């Protein structure tokens, strides 16, 4: 009685829930989500067309294209992009291929 | 009719109890036995299998 | 009064009974059990759409180790159907080795679990995982973006270009641990005809298994060496040449 | 010790023959699960043994 206590601030202590699963699989479905909300976004018709652009531009057809092809698809495609922008982003999906050039 | 004459006569529960039990084991003897055949007729297949792949290497043996 | 949390039967359910256990399941709103082990109860392809079906309603179990439970490709599908990101269900673990599910479910399962994000660890060991299964372990591999740990395939049929395309994602991995391609027939070796007398044109017929060889160990030691967090690797059971493993 | 005083208490045949036949098929039920256990253990390892001839042998062919 006589109303004494009290007021405690909850500071959401980060330990509740986290995804149990290491180094390999959950941090795919935010790239496969991105790979569903792309199909709303694009037609089939231009994908063949990009395709084959990457086929041109890939001249040793690895899967891999250096900076110089990429920038060269950038713009036969009109991918207007810095290239700060274009550089970082290739340089950042390139450290996920260290041994890939 | 006879809807209230639903009378549950003093079954011997332990002897209900019992039968249902061995119901219950033969069914599982049948099914253990039928698998067991199955197994049986696996692992045959697979030592003739494992038997004629090295008679296959036979087989190019012979050839 | 406790909860069923891991449902691990090793008797033979059969498929007519996997899928009434499941659906069960599914009438049973019950999302305490973490855990589903089937050892050669023959779940099936009616039992793994009943169990894909309630997993899509329940989103509990993190535990499912469907060993010999007869997993087909439309039993795959399905996989894939209800592991799709649409869904986020919770399994950690997913076990299937001896399940010859095969390479097609392994398409089957990709069709919707190409880019997942669930599993703590994948065993396919002797699922008939072939040079094309390990195309799909590429793709699997190849993705940065990972919280799984441990993709077995021992058993398996990868063989020469099998483990080509294995390091090839593990050439971009960067976060895997653990490998295990025993059993799987990779055969490093070039074979039997090292003696000079025996063989005048041995090297000259043989220089292309010779190249691929050295391709294949090249490649398996620059992922060995760029491996930070592929620290485990399983080659038993290969024919792996005594150059090539030196 | 030696004699035979075994005097004949008359206890409940029925349920001593009806426990009789629950071990007996409990016994059987162990006997058949362990068998059942040995041949898919056979049967995997035949078919092991299979994958490794099928994968590695060449030897003869390259002979």
């Amino acid at each position: 009685m006589d109303n004494t206590g009290k007021l405690e601030k909850q500071l959401v202590t980060l330990n509740d829930g986290l995804p149990k699963k290491p180094a390999k699989e959950i941090i795919e479905e935010l790239k496969h989500h991105l790979y569903q909300d792309f199909q709303k976004f694009f037609s089939e018709e231009k994908k063949q067309q990009y395709q084959n652009n990457f086929a041109l531009f890939d001249r040793d057809n690895d899967k891999y294209i250096n900076l110089s092809e990429l920038k060269e698809l950038l713009t036969s495609v009109n991918i207007t992009f810095p290239d700060d922008e274009l550089e970082e982003l290739y340089n950042e999906f390139c450290l996920t291929s260290p041994e890939a050039d | 009719m006879s809807k209230k004459s639903g009378k549950g006569k003093g079954k011997n529960d332990g002897d209900e109890l019992g039968a249902e039990k061995e119901q219950v084991l033969r069914t599982k003897v049948e099914s253990l036995i039928q698998r067991l055949g199955h197994e049986q007729e696996r692992a045959d297949r697979a030592k003739a299998a494992e038997n004629e792949l090295r008679a296959r290497l036979f087989d190019l043996d012979k050839d | 009064d406790e909860n069923i949390e891991k449902i691990h039967l090793w008797e033979e359910l059969g498929p007519v009974g996997v899928r009434s256990i499941m659906d069960s399941l599914t009438e049973i709103p019950y999302l305490h059990t973490k855990s589903i082990r089937l050892w050669k109860v023959k779940a099936q392809d009616e039992g793994t759409r009943t169990i894909c079906n309630y997993m899509e309603k329940s989103k509990t179990i993190e535990y499912l180790d469907l060993m010999d439970n007869q997993v087909g490709s439309l039993g795959c599908e399905f996989l894939g159907r209800v592991l799709h990101p649409q869904i986020e269900i919770p399994l950690l673990k997913l076990k299937l080795d001896h399940n010859e599910f095969g390479t097609e479910g392994l398409m089957q399962l990709a069709a919707g679990l190409c880019m997942n994000s669930v599993l703590e660890k994948l065993s396919l060991n002797y699922c008939a995982i072939t040079a094309e299964g390990s195309k799909y372990i590429q793709q699997i591999l190849s993705f940065v973006n990972t919280n799984l740990k441990k993709l077995k395939m021992k058993g398996n049929l990868l063989k020469n270009e099998g483990v080509h395309q294995l390091f090839r994602a593990f050439k971009v991995n960067k976060t895997l641990e653990k490998v295990d391609l025993s059993d799987n027939q990779f055969d490093t070796t070039l074979g039997d005809d090292q003696d000079p007398e025996a063989n005048p044109n041995f090297f000259e017929t043989n220089k292309d298994a010779i190249e691929h060889n050295k391709q294949i160990i090249e490649n398996i030691c620059e992922v060995l060496k760029a491996a930070d967090t592929l620290l485990y690797y399983d080659f038993r059971f290969n024919n792996i040449s005594k150059t090539d493993a030196k």
